[PDB]
């Protein structure tokens, strides 16, 4: 039951749930940035390093899911069933994939210690009187 | 078990247009489709038209294509079938049903109502 | 678009004996889900139609086991093991592969006179 | 686009796919053994596949609960528990076996199975080759 | 005859000078305690008095929530329920918010800076709004 | 989430002690105050149970303040009673218990408390027919 | 909704004393208070007395102070109002009610009963 | 002990027009709970009294929205947006700050004759 993909990496599930859902980016943007900046790195058969097998395993679930969507498109003649299932496959469940991709990506470039402190600082910043906090939100930057 | 009751049937003078009433209750109208079935005496069943839950799409048969229309009001969960340019070949009893075995065959059929056109009274 | 067909037009059965009725369709009904969209309906004078077999080979809920059917593709058959006095009526077969929906010609049953 | 879990582990999808679909085991018992005998990133891959299966089971249960229409249920359940589990079984078996026998003592087993299948049935030796201890 | 902050070098008046708006919501404090310090919260350690204060505040406020639920279930007449729940939630919970923020902040940044932040905030507030600088000082890091 | 965990005890270990055989509130209040006021009043910070008690006394003060406020308002006599009876009887079991624990661990050392607490479980379990007459006291 | 029915009303000869019956059902009598309301014709409502759930305390108005008494029997959940030293100014219809909006205003009012005193019959 | 007061004694309303009635009390009704103990009652010939407004500014359950009121302290007012034919009756205001309870003088409504 205690299946936390972030446990081994030092983070935990509650930390990600600290921030609001809407703050996270979309999907196609993550795919595009990954393809643009790490094509060779993910393609390389070398052992590379942690987080790389993780991204490889993560993208696969999204792929298959979309395969299921395009498969059920033609089938499932009933209109209502069609729309409901397809929306569920691509509007509710993808939240987790988002989170995974964003966490991994942020870890790759700007470090780990950095993404953790950014997460905690951002979590504290949001929950605090609006007039008693710095005017600007914390941009990850480098 | 769902129970459906129609209304509005009766005799209509030739050349005019009439509208039939078919209301339903006891199940989720927004989650299922509706169909119209006709039977003139002497022959069997004949399919006419149907509408999807959203109502954006619709289909028609060539016999009444372009002269009949169907619409639904999800606020009150009531079906509607509008008749215009009625002919002597349209004298029949009308049934509205619902199909849910994976969107293929109708399951519960209403009691139906007969429509008659003629000049004598 | 689809041409429907039924046979035989009439069949009088001594009750307690089996009987079979055949309905044929022009175009194949095997979709990519492994299912066939074909129907069996029962109609009684002065009453609304009732369901007999659904999805080609599955019995509709509440229907007695005395009626059974099978088949695939363009050929199907309705079989009744034992005929009861309440089984008199006109039977229909329908198509739901492609819109618009089309019905058959009908099959009425009765008792063979002496 | 060029994703395939097998490539980075010195294995090629051809070796893992040369086997027939019937040779693979069920998913209930494979899951049980995986949980029982287990707890490199290979462990992280096993955990990810575990999560994938579990979430698919959550999806199937939820779709069963809702979707009052009866027909769609059978199709959705069959597709996620038959077609969508073949590869899952493949990945779990491939990522589990090697933890016990070892890397090499795996490739050789995979290649021998291709030779065995290619041999006509008439000339095929009776035994059922297995990698053993 | 009890000075809870005296054991850390602060007094009640220091926080009493702090208005109600500054403290965060109760849910925010509970979520922070859960997410950021759960691992060592249950584990046994020496010293670390702040852990002990947080642990007993969580039990106290859980007991208060149980009381709120129990009074909601009974007391058929709705008139009293509004007053009871108001007093239990908004008025009494102020001290819990007061203590939770103090101790949580102390954990993250320690006594070294929180006391100075408190004295500076007091100095800022005491003066009239007319000559008050633009914005309230921020604790920062 | 565990009231006592860090003292080498568990909520299930205290279950064996029946609720009725605890001491009354005012006795524990007096026993703590008279004996250990000086311990309460010091600059030294240690023995976490000191602060813990400081939390217990604060909670009791807050509850008493609520009680008097309710006594002041809520003219309806029936509800007022009911609330007063509930706060007096049901509301104090946990506090009490806490007081019995600490007060009693600063006086007799911890090991003596843990021994008494596991032994007392024997008394309840034995049958009256062959049970020893007397029950064990913390002693010192 | 609770329903309360009174009894015992009627004509009484002058100089005697009478007792009125007011029973209630359908709610927790032990958890709520009761009140007595009077209306002579020509004027409006007038408060007389009330009793708390326990019954230890009671209050009275100066008009009938010391001459009327009220008591309750929680075993049968029935109200009681005893009248002594009746006068010609006491001829009125009597109502028993219950208040639960935080112990302020009466909520459900009984049907009431009229009491008449005179010598003729 | 408390002296109650009402005004105006009579008010005939053409139905469909708004109207307001005022009830005044001598001593303040603001308790330490922020609430005011004041009542609005409705009485019909041959019937038992019915509730109009409770706790000063909260509508009693089941009462139509056509009646509304507000106010605080020693001044309150009852307002009816639209008068219906069934609204004829005598209205009362009551006090429940201190025992003993005291009632008002009354206010009866009718239709202005032609």
């Amino acid at each position: 039951m205690d299946i936390d993909p972030y446990k081994e990496f030092g983070a935990s599930v509650e930390l990600l749930s600290f921030l609001p859902s809407d703050f996270f980016p979309s999907i196609r943007d993550l795919l595009d940035t990954a393809s643009a900046l790490y094509r060779e790195a993910l393609e390389s058969p070398e052992h590379c390093s942690p987080h790389h097998t993780a991204l490889r395993q993560a993208i696969l679930c999204w792929g298959e899911l979309m395969n299921l969507a395009t498969w059920v498109g033609s089938n499932l003649e009933d209109p209502a069933s069609r729309e409901l299932v397809v929306s569920y496959v691509n509007v509710n469940m993808g939240l987790k994939i988002r989170q995974l991709l964003w966490f991994h990506i942020s870890c790759l470039t700007f470090g780990r210690e950095t993404v953790l402190e950014y997460l905690v600082s951002f979590g504290v910043w949001i929950r605090t009187p609006p007039a008693y906090r710095p005017p600007n939100a914390p941009i990850l930057s480098t | 078990q769902v129970q459906l009751v129609e209304s509005g049937g009766g005799v209509v003078q030739p050349g005019r247009s009439l509208r039939l009433s078919c209301a339903a209750s006891g199940f989720n109208f927004n989650k299922f489709g509706m169909h119209w079935v006709r039977q003139v005496p002497g022959k069997g069943l004949e399919w006419l038209t149907y509408i999807w839950y959203d109502g954006s799409n619709a289909d028609y048969v060539d016999s009444v294509k372009g002269r009949f229309t169907i619409s639904r009001d999800n606020s009150i969960n009531t079906l509607y079938l509008q008749m215009n340019s009625l002919r002597a070949d349209d004298t029949a009893v009308y049934f509205c049903a619902r199909g849910f075995y994976d969107s293929s065959s109708l399951e519960s059929w209403g009691q139906g109502a007969l429509v008659i056109v003629s000049s004598a009274s | 678009d689809i041409v429907m067909t039924q046979s035989p037009l009439s069949l009088a059965v001594t009750p307690g004996e089996p009987a079979s009725i055949s309905c044929r369709s022009s175009q194949t009904l095997l979709h990519n889900n492994g299912y066939n969209y074909f129907s069996w309906y029962l109609q009684k004078p002065g009453q609304a139609p009732q369901l007999l077999i659904y999805l080609g080979s599955n019995r509709a809920p509440g229907v007695s086991d005395r009626f059974s059917g099978s088949g695939s593709g363009t050929s199907f058959t309705l079989e009744i093991s034992r005929v009861e006095a309440e089984d008199v009526g006109v039977y229909y077969c329908m198509q739901g592969r492609h819109t618009p929906w089309t019905f058959g010609q009908g099959t009425k049953v009765e008792i063979k006179r002496t």
